RNA sequence: ACUGAUGCAUCCAACGAGUCCUUGGCCGAUAGGUCUAGGUAAUCUUGUGAGUAUGCAUCGUGAUGGGGAUAGAUUAUUGCAAUUAUUAAUCUUCAACGAGGAAUGCCUAGUAGGCGCAAGUCAGCACGUUGCGCCGAUUACGUCCCUGCCCUUUGUA
């Protein structure tokens, strides 16, 4: 009636939980993350880089 | 530039022609001769089987190279 | 003479339109089985009515969204103003455009004209 | 011998083999090709620019009714013709008239696919802001 | 033992002049020309190859022909047949006396002392003249055969036999010529 | 100079393995035809073979040297099915300006040869198994004539 | 009691952490003198992360290059299940994710 | 293009990744579909039978079968919807381009280059990026000429 498209699946489903941002989602392994919300909190979470 | 049959005046002399020569390949038929490179195929294995000719080498699926009988 | 395929214009309203399909491109007969609802719907009845309005010797503009519909023949010789962005624009249905989409018929833009 | 040739009015070739000699006829290409030279029992070790008059014969039925030849359909250039409503096969100049009265249908139609056409830009879809470009 | 392909003998045979001498790595040897080995760590394991597996490396070009020695096995392979086939003897003999012969004996540098890109006569090293030799002899059979329908053993085998002549019709040894035209006038 | 070498003992010529793969398949692509049981497709004309290849097969034996080659190569591995075979004829399809990708064989052909051997019963299931394998009989038809191609 | 068999899988994100559950348990279980096999150490499964290092497009196009790691880890046993709950229940560790299984 | 293209046969990788990845059997030229079926994964897909490669045939230097753009017509697939065509197929249609002008980039050993595969974005779409192997060369082991850099003495409006 008003208010709702189908939502179910591309870029306008789904949104970042930290930041409420679309775009540069990592959905690997099921994050969920906006990726400029992943990096900075990568080392929080387990994720050590190194070579 | 080339002929695409035997042409069949040729076929007699290309009994004489092939086995004087020191190199048999694909190119040395169409060097003596002005034909197609895929009849010298079919040349050298009819020479083969009928003629007088031998392998340099048992076989290879590319380059053929066959000498003179010599005999 | 000279309707749109072997079958002539006399017996296609006649045929139905679930049999019809067989006698269809590819993607409208998967647009079709998997069509339709809501507002095409809508248009079977509205355009059809169309027809009946006016006094005779052969209509009258309905205005339309739905460059998505294919065209039927059930409704040709119809009218259907289709939708290109702000302008609806005048589209006299033939029995030559069976198979097409609408909004292949009216344009989104002004083709050019450099300098 | 015969040096050049000419099968449904269009120009074959000489000095080239059976099933790539009648690529030259417009409206066929290599696969279809071999189904008539298999089909009319040609040689195709066999030289183009022979071809006997019972060879050349065969050839014409099969490119003019390929479907009594039981050629099964998907192979023809033109399937169901959207006028007649058959599985048709087009061959030589035919395919030039074909291709005449498709495009102006489509410009008495007025698609946007038409108008294409008619300006004689790229139909399919393609970004022409850069490709395309030289004319 | 050690023969190449089997049908030839590394045993015997001789290198043609002084110089050029012990570069070239002959005596063993190996059958096959190919070896998968580090040759490029010291500057001076470059003539520890046997200069046969030393011309199917280098026969791979360009971009579209490199790598695949397996294949440049093959057309050598035939190519010394073919050597053997005129003017039998040796297809090794035959071979080292050609890349003897083949590449430059002097070279135009560049010296300006100081402003100026000006030429000078400079000699070539016996590694460097070994180095061009290979080159020359292949770009010759590559270029011989890149348009004609001549198959490329074709092209190596009568390049190679060309070089060990006096001939001049090949690439490489006009191409040494070309150089030593102009190495005259800069001295 | 005549070529060198050979191993230690004069090689046994028993089993399939011992036999070049491709000799095999000059050997007993000439016995389907001249046995007869096997039998034709009707669509032969047809097919070429896979999606990938843009042309039909040269030789008019394509089905048999093919139907030759699946039956040995049930003896390298033992279990397989359809979609396997439609792996070990695999290529490299041109996709055309853009690069090139691997690509499936047709599952029709490969399948109908399968069948054929069923009839006769060479290679059977295995319906609770997943994967065809070769029975008693078909190693016996296999291995009489692996003696016979190098004699 | 009947004759049972348990092996029990361990799972953490250090090594440190399952290198003091590895030696405990075993010695553990030598109070009580059960039909002990050593730790079977399973391949590492590292997961993997690249995004670029920048928030907008801006400079030259660097990246990172994040890793987990995951040491799947396996004491195996022959012993009835009433025995073992004294032995695991005593001695967790903090972030370690353990399950016990029969068979 | 002939160290090649095409058709047959031979037999070899590593990185991943999945609550979607897909074996097995039937139908279909193809795509794909249909009925069972294993998998929370060193267990199942999978030993992912990857392609340059190798062996045996036909083609013959012709813009030819090299090249696959441009274009008509048909059959499936994802989606609620495919037209300005999301792709994948089947038949045709058969252009430019014969080694690239002046300028100028990348690179020293499992490296260059070539050949594939996997993951990221993703309902569907890779000619892109990030990793992974395979086949595997040529030429230096020096230098401050060009283009920049670092440290001294030196000149400066």
């Amino acid at each position: 009636l008003f208010n709702t498209r189908p939502k179910k699946f591309g870029p306008g489903s789904r949104q970042c939980r930290v930041c409420f941002n679309r775009h540069g989602m990592v959905r690997k392994y099921g994050l969920m993350m906006c990726r400029q919300c992943f990096r900075e909190r990568a080392n929080q979470i387990g994720f050590v880089k190194y070579r | 530039n080339h002929s695409v049959l035997f042409d069949k005046a040729t076929y007699d002399k290309l009994l004489a022609d092939i086995p004087k020569a020191r190199l048999i390949t694909p190119h040395t038929v169409c060097e003596r001769l002005k034909v197609n490179a895929s009849l010298a195929r079919q040349a050298i294995r009819y020479l083969k089987d009928q003629g007088l000719i031998k392998i340099v080498g048992e076989h290879h699926h590319s380059q053929y190279i066959y000498t003179r009988n010599t005999s | 003479t000279f309707s749109y395929r072997g079958v002539e214009l006399d017996k296609l309203l006649d045929m139905k339109m679930e049999d019809l399909l067989e006698l269809f491109r590819a993607r409208q007969r998967r647009k079709f089985q998997r069509g339709i609802k809501r507002k095409a719907t809508t248009l079977m009845k509205k355009l059809r009515i169309s027809k009946k309005n006016c006094a005779f010797g052969e209509p009258e503009p309905v205005n339309t969204h739905l460059r998505d519909l294919v065209v039927v023949p059930e409704m040709i010789g119809s009218v259907v103003g289709v939708y290109n962005g702000k302008q609806f624009i005048n589209v006299e249905i033939k029995p030559e455009m069976v198979g097409y989409y609408l909004g292949e018929f009216s344009i989104s833009y002004k083709p050019v004209r450099h300098g | 011998f015969q040096h050049i040739l000419r099968i449904l009015n269009t120009n074959v070739d000489g000095r080239e083999k059976v099933v790539v000699a009648l690529t030259a006829i417009r409206g066929i290409g290599r696969r279809v090709s071999n189904l008539i030279c298999k089909k009319a029992d040609i040689d195709t070790n066999k030289r183009a620019g022979e071809l006997t008059a019972d060879e050349i014969s065969k050839v014409v039925a099969i490119a003019s009714t390929p479907q009594q030849f039981k050629i099964p359909t998907w192979f023809l250039n033109r399937q169901k013709d959207v006028k007649d409503g058959k599985h048709k096969h087009v061959v030589a100049n035919g395919l030039d008239t074909v291709w005449r009265e498709d495009l102006e249908r489509l410009k008495k139609m007025r698609l946007h696919r038409g108008l294409r056409h008619y300006w004689g830009l790229k139909v399919r879809g393609q970004h022409t802001k850069t490709t395309g470009r030289h004319g | 033992e050690a023969k190449l392909f089997g049908r030839w003998s590394y045993d015997d045979v001789n290198v043609s002049d002084l110089s050029l001498v012990d570069y070239i790595a002959v005596k063993a040897c190996v059958f096959v020309p190919h070896t998968a080995g580090r040759y490029q760590k010291k500057r001076f394991r470059k003539a520890m190859c046997p200069i046969v597996e030393r011309l199917v490396n280098s026969m791979m070009m360009h971009g579209r022909n490199n790598g695949k020695k397996t294949l440049s096995v093959r057309i050598v392979r035939h190519a010394f047949e073919i050597i053997h086939l005129m003017t039998d003897k040796n297809p090794i003999q035959v071979f080292v006396n050609a890349v003897e012969n083949g590449g430059p004996r002097e070279d135009s540098t560049r010296i300006g002392s100081a402003g100026v890109v000006r030429r000078q006569a400079v000699d070539v090293s016996p590694l460097r003249r070994v180095n061009q030799a290979i080159y020359l002899i292949c770009t010759g059979a590559r270029l011989a055969a890149f348009r004609n329908i001549k198959t490329i053993a074709e092209c190596l085998a009568d390049e190679i036999m060309n070089c060990a002549k006096e001939s001049s019709n090949a690439y490489a040894i006009k191409k040494k010529d070309e150089i030593e035209r102009v190495a005259k006038a800069n001295r | 100079p005549a070529y060198l070498y050979e191993t230690p003992l004069e090689t046994r010529v028993h089993t399939v393995k011992d036999v070049k793969a491709d000799a095999f398949i000059a050997l007993y692509a000439n016995h389907l035809k001249k046995r007869g049981r096997f039998q034709l497709p009707k669509w032969i004309d047809y097919v070429k073979t896979a999606h990938a290849k843009e042309l039909a097969p040269y030789d008019p034996d394509w089905l048999y040297i093919r139907a030759a080659a699946i039956l040995r190569h049930l003896y390298i591995r033992p279990d397989c099915g359809v979609g396997g075979f439609r792996k070990v004829f695999s290529c490299r399809q041109r996709r055309g300006v853009r690069p090139n990708h691997t690509s499936k064989a047709s599952g029709k052909i490969i399948r109908y040869i399968l069948q054929q051997f069923e009839e006769m019963g060479l290679v059977e299931s295995d319906p609770e198994k997943p994967g065809r394998r070769l029975t008693k009989n078909g190693q016996r038809e296999l291995d009489v004539i692996a003696r016979q191609c190098a004699k | 009691q009947r004759l049972h068999r348990i092996r029990i899988t361990l799972t953490s994100k250090d090594l440190k952490s399952i290198e003091r559950v590895c030696t405990e348990l075993i010695n553990g279980a030598k109070e009580k003198n059960l039909q002990v096999a050593g730790p079977v150490r399973l391949p590492v499964k590292t997961l993997r992360i690249t995004t670029r290092k920048s928030p907008c497009g801006e400079g030259t196009n660097t990246w990172d290059r994040f890793e987990l790691r995951i040491y799947k880890r396996l004491i195996d046993l022959h012993s009835p299940s009433d025995v073992v709950k004294q032995i695991t229940s005593i001695n967790i560790d903090p972030g370690v994710e353990v399950e016990v299984t029969i068979i």
